C-alpha cells in the first residue's frame, strides 16, 4: 500500500467540481486457448 | 580452396537497445486533464481561488 | 519483450483505437447528467 | 450545337512483346534495401584437363551473376475540374486512355530494350523481297545462330517482324503460284504462319525501333585488351562488391559516331560453341550498350577469349570467343543502312521487374488510393486521387513502376534487312 | 488525426497524417500539448551543497 499506482486517468477535470479523487489502477484480463492434457480416468462407480 | 562465388551482405532486425530512462519528477506530478475542447491556443489560462486567511 | 511492454502496448492500441467514441459518450453522460451548459471557457469571462 | 457522347474511336494498338516477356516480382521489404537492384547466380561451367598425374592443379570455383535493378515511375497526373461538364464526361475516358498508354509505354521499353542490347546480329545485304524464301531464309539464319551457339531455348523461342517485313514475307508465300494450305492462310489473313524456321512464336510488332546508320569509321582496338570472367572484386575500403558479367569495356582509336544500340564485330575473333568450346565460322558480334567518355565504349557480350593465358581454368571455363583483341583489329559496323529491325529472342532472356507504390499506407492519409490493373501487359499500378483545399477541384495520378531488364543479351537478337551501301 | 498516448507519464497528445499527390509524399506530425505550473513555489524548495564563498 505505500506504492500509490498510476493509470491514464479515464476522468477529466471537471471545473466546477472540488474534489477529485486521484488513485487509479488497472486490471488486465487475457484468455489464451490451448490444447492441454485431459485425463479419462474409469469411474469405480459406474462409466469413465 | 578459391570458392569465388557471389558476395552478400547481411542485415539482420535485433536491434540494439541503448538507451534507458526514467521520469520520477513527472509521475509524481499530478495530471490533470481539461474535458476535450475545453481550451484553445488563444485562451487557455485558468484562476484558481487560495485558501482563506 | 517485456510483459509489461506488451500489455501496455496492446492497451494503447485498444485505448487510441477507441478514442472519439469514449469521449464522445462521456460527452452524453454529463450533458445528460451534470449540465447542458459545459460553456467554461465562458462562464468564467 | 449539340455535343453527343457518341465516341469516335479512333486507335487500337496491341503489346505482344510487353505481354510475352516474363514478370518478376522480388520482395520489396528487401529491395528497398538493397537500392532497388538485386543478383541472380548463371548456370555454372566446368573447365576439363585429361592425364594421370595432376598434383597441383586442382582448380577452384567460380560462379558469375547477374544484376537486375529497376527504372522510375510512369505517372498520368493530370487535373479534375467539377463544375465543368466538359472535366465530367472526360475524365472517365481519360482514365481508360491512361491506362492504355502506359500499356503502350511499357511495350516501347521493352522493344526498345531488346533492340539495343540485342547481341546476336542477323544482317542480309538487300531486302526481304528480293529472292523467294528469302523471309523464311532470316528466320532460319537466326534459328541456327541460336542453335549453333547452343544457347538455352526450353522456355521457348520467339521472332517479332514489322509490318513491312512482314508484309513482304506474306507477299513471297502467296507469289507461289501454288495454294496448299499456308498459301491460302497468308491470301485470305496476311498471316505467313505461327511457327516459321523453328521458332515456336512469330508475330508482328508494330512499335519496333529502327535502329539508324552508324557513322563510325575507321575504328581500331587501342591496346591488347584481355576480359575476365569475375563474380565480385575488392572496393576501396577492402569490400567485396559484386560484378556484372553482361558488359565489358574495349578502348577504340575513337569512338565518334556510336551510340548506344550500335552493332560490331572485330576482324578476326569468332564465336564458340559455349559449351563444347568448338571455333564456330561465324564472327562474334557485339553491341555497344554505353559510349563512355571518348575512347572507351561499353559492349554487352563480355569477349573471353579462348586462347587467353592470363585466365585461370575456371575462367577459361566461360570462353565465348576463340580470340582476344590484338591492339589493332578493325571493328567492323554492321548497321550501315537505316532499317526497321527484327527482334528475336529466347523466351526467358527479357524480364519486368515490378515493384508496388504503397500510397495505401496511414502516412498518405488525405489521398485516395486504389490499385489499377495496366491491361493486356500483367502488371499492376496505382489510382490516387485527392482534392483541393477549396473550388471543388481535385487531382488525380496513375503510376506504374517497373524495370526492363536483359538478362541474357548473348539471347537477344536483331535483324538487319538490306544491309548494303 | 487521431489519439496518440506517451510511455510512463499519462498524457495524450494528438498523432496526425497528411498525403501529398503531387510529390508522392506523407507528413506525419504528433503534438503534445500540457503545461507544468507551479502553484505554491512557497512550498517548493531547493536544496544547495557546498556553496563556499
Amino acid at each position: 500500500a505505500d506504492d500509490i499506482p498510476s493509470f491514464q486517468n479515464p476522468n477529466d477535470w471537471v471545473f466546477p467540481w472540488l474534489t477529485q479523487d486521484t488513485i487509479q489502477i488497472a486490471e488486465f484480463y487475457e484468455v489464451v486457448e490451448k490444447k492441454e492434457t485431459a485425463f479419462i480416468y474409469q469411474d469405480p462407480v459406474t462409466g469413465e | 580452396a578459391l570458392n569465388e562465388g557471389q558476395i552478400v551482405t547481411l542485415a539482420v532486425d535485433e536491434i540494439i537497445e541503448t538507451i534507458s530512462a526514467i521520469t520520477p519528477m513527472a509521475q509524481k506530478a499530478k495530471k490533470y486533464t481539461p474535458p476535450a475542447a475545453s481550451m484553445q491556443r488563444s485562451s487557455n489560462t485558468i484562476w484558481m481561488p487560495v485558501e482563506q486567511e | 519483450e517485456n510483459r509489461l511492454e506488451s500489455i501496455l502496448s496492446r492497451f494503447d492500441a485498444d485505448w487510441t483505437a477507441s478514442d472519439e467514441a469514449r469521449r464522445e459518450a462521456k460527452n452524453d453522460l454529463f450533458f445528460s447528467r451534470v449540465s447542458q451548459w459545459d460553456d467554461w471557457l465562458s462562464q468564467y469571462t | 450545337t449539340l455535343a453527343v457522347d457518341e465516341i469516335i474511336e479512333t486507335i487500337s494498338a496491341i503489346t505482344p512483346m510487353a505481354q510475352k516477356a516474363k514478370k518478376y516480382t522480388p520482395p520489396a521489404a528487401s529491395m528497398q534495401r538493397s537500392s532497388n537492384t538485386i543478383w541472380m547466380p548463371v548456370e555454372q561451367e566446368s573447365p576439363t584437363q585429361e592425364g594421370w598425374d595432376l598434383t597441383d592443379k586442382a582448380t577452384g570455383l567460380l560462379e558469375l551473376n547477374v544484376a537486375v535493378n529497376m527504372g522510375e515511375p510512369d505517372n498520368d497526373f493530370f487535373q479534375l475540374r467539377a463544375d465543368d461538364l466538359r472535366d465530367e464526361t472526360a475524365y472517365r475516358r481519360r482514365i481508360q486512355s491512361a491506362a492504355r498508354k502506359l500499356a503502350n509505354n511499357v511495350e516501347l521499353k521493352v522493344a526498345n530494350m531488346a533492340a539495343e542490347m540485342g547481341s546476336l546480329v542477323i544482317t542480309s545485304p538487300d531486302a526481304i523481297g528480293t529472292n523467294t524464301a528469302d523471309a523464311w531464309n532470316f528466320v532460319a539464319d537466326a534459328e541456327e545462330i541460336m542453335f549453333s551457339r547452343e544457347l538455352n531455348r526450353d522456355m521457348g523461342t520467339s521472332y517479332f517482324f514489322n509490318p513491312q517485313d512482314y508484309k513482304k514475307a506474306g507477299y513471297d508465300l502467296t507469289k507461289r503460284d501454288i495454294f496448299g494450305r499456308i498459301p491460302e492462310e497468308a491470301y485470305r489473313d496476311g498471316t505467313i504462319q505461327r511457327q516459321v524456321a523453328g521458332f515456336d512464336d512469330v508475330l508482328r510488332s508494330p512499335k519496333l525501333p529502327v535502329l539508324t546508320k552508324s557513322t563510325a569509321t575507321g575504328i581500331t582496338v587501342s591496346g591488347a585488351q584481355s576480359f575476365k570472367p569475375v563474380a565480385w572484386q575488392l572496393d576501396n575500403d577492402g569490400n567485396k562488391v559484386n560484378v556484372d558479367n553482361r558488359f565489358a569495356t574495349v578502348t577504340l582509336s575513337a569512338t565518334t559516331g556510336m551510340k548506344r544500340g550500335d552493332k560490331i564485330s572485330f576482324a578476326g575473333v569468332k564465336f564458340l560453341g559455349q559449351m563444347a568450346k568448338n571455333v564456330l565460322a561465324q564472327d562474334a558480334t557485339f553491341s555497344v550498350v554505353r559510349v563512355v567518355d571518348g575512347t572507351h565504349v561499353e559492349i554487352t557480350p563480355k569477349p573471353v577469349a579462348l586462347d587467353d593465358v592470363s585466365l585461370s581454368p575456371e575462367q577459361r571455363a566461360y570462353a565465348n570467343v576463340n580470340t582476344s583483341l590484338a591492339d589493332a583489329m578493325a571493328v567492323n559496323i554492321l548497321n550501315v543502312k537505316d532499317a526497321r529491325t527484327n527482334v528475336f529472342w529466347a523466351d526467358d532472356a527479357i524480364r519486368i521487374v515490378s515493384q508496388p507504390i504503397p500510397a495505401n499506407h496511414e502516412l498518405f492519409a488525405g489521398m485516395k488510393t486504389t490499385s489499377f490493373s495496366i491491361p493486356d501487359v500483367g502488371l499492376n499500378g496505382i489510382f490516387a486521387t485527392q482534392g483541393d483545399i477549396s473550388t471543388l477541384s481535385g487531382l488525380c495520378r496513375i503510376a506504374l513502376w517497373y524495370g526492363v531488364n536483359a538478362t541474357r543479351p548473348e539471347a537477344i537478337g536483331v535483324g538487319l534487312p538490306g544491309q548494303t551501301a
